[PDB]
């Protein structure tokens, strides 16, 4: 599931708060790498943290 | 030593609006995310708007408080430390505000804001959940 970064099976704040870590730099433990690029554009950036909020906002 | 996330206790007429605080208590470890789900009557109430404390809540323009009203009946409020360090909320106060309208149908009589206790979470900036509750509210409809 693209956006769930913890894989606990659901998209919601916990993972912003591990996109915005692995943005930040931080090696973020339990993190699926898979779920990163939420776009699929190839690259994980700002673009796809904007895209996990959309989600958490309006889905 | 358990945070407690509350809903307040509100009335008025239909047609008007009503503005419920929602307050975080008994903060003692600082907190970095809160994910809390609010459910009310569709039937006799419209959300309009949920607005940040930015007293309390801070870097609103990005993305700190995201607020999910897509489907009626529920209200989705999700706090975060865009900085992951500066601005954790450290003190207690109100969070928030719901802005609902009274519909015009509305009857009279006590109505309920339910915080989900399943879907609750807090926790602080490492990442680990805070021990937490909630408590609930209500909106009353009266006459004018
Ligand atoms: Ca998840
Ligand atoms: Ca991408």
């Amino acid at each position: 599931i693209l956006g769930d970064l913890n894989d606990d099976g659901v998209v919601n704040g916990r993972d912003i708060v591990m996109m915005r870590q692995y943005l930040a730099g931080k090696t973020v433990s339990g993190i699926d790498k898979n779920a990163l690029d939420i776009n699929g554009d190839g690259a994980v950036n700002g673009d796809d943290l904007m895209e996990l909020i959309k989600k958490v906002s309006n889905n | 030593e358990t945070v407690k996330l509350s809903v307040g206790t509100v009335s008025g007429n239909p047609g008007d609006t009503v503005k419920v605080p929602v307050t975080i208590s008994q903060v003692s470890t600082p907190v970095g995310l809160i994910c809390m789900d609010i459910s009310y009557d569709a039937s006799k109430f419209t959300v309009k708007d949920v607005l940040p404390n930015t007293d309390l809540v801070k870097d609103t323009d990005n993305y700190s408080f995201i607020v999910n009203t897509s489907t009626p009946g529920k209200i989705s409020i999700t706090f975060t430390d865009p900085t992951l360090a500066n601005y954790p909320i450290s003190v207690d106060g109100i969070l928030a505000y719901l802005d609902f309208i009274i519909n015009s149908n509305a009857t009279a009589g006590d109505s309920a804001l339910t915080v989900d206790p399943a879907t609750l979470i807090v926790a602080d900036e490492n990442d680990k959940d805070i021990k937490d509750a909630a408590s609930n509210g209500k909106i009353t409809v009266t006459g004018s």
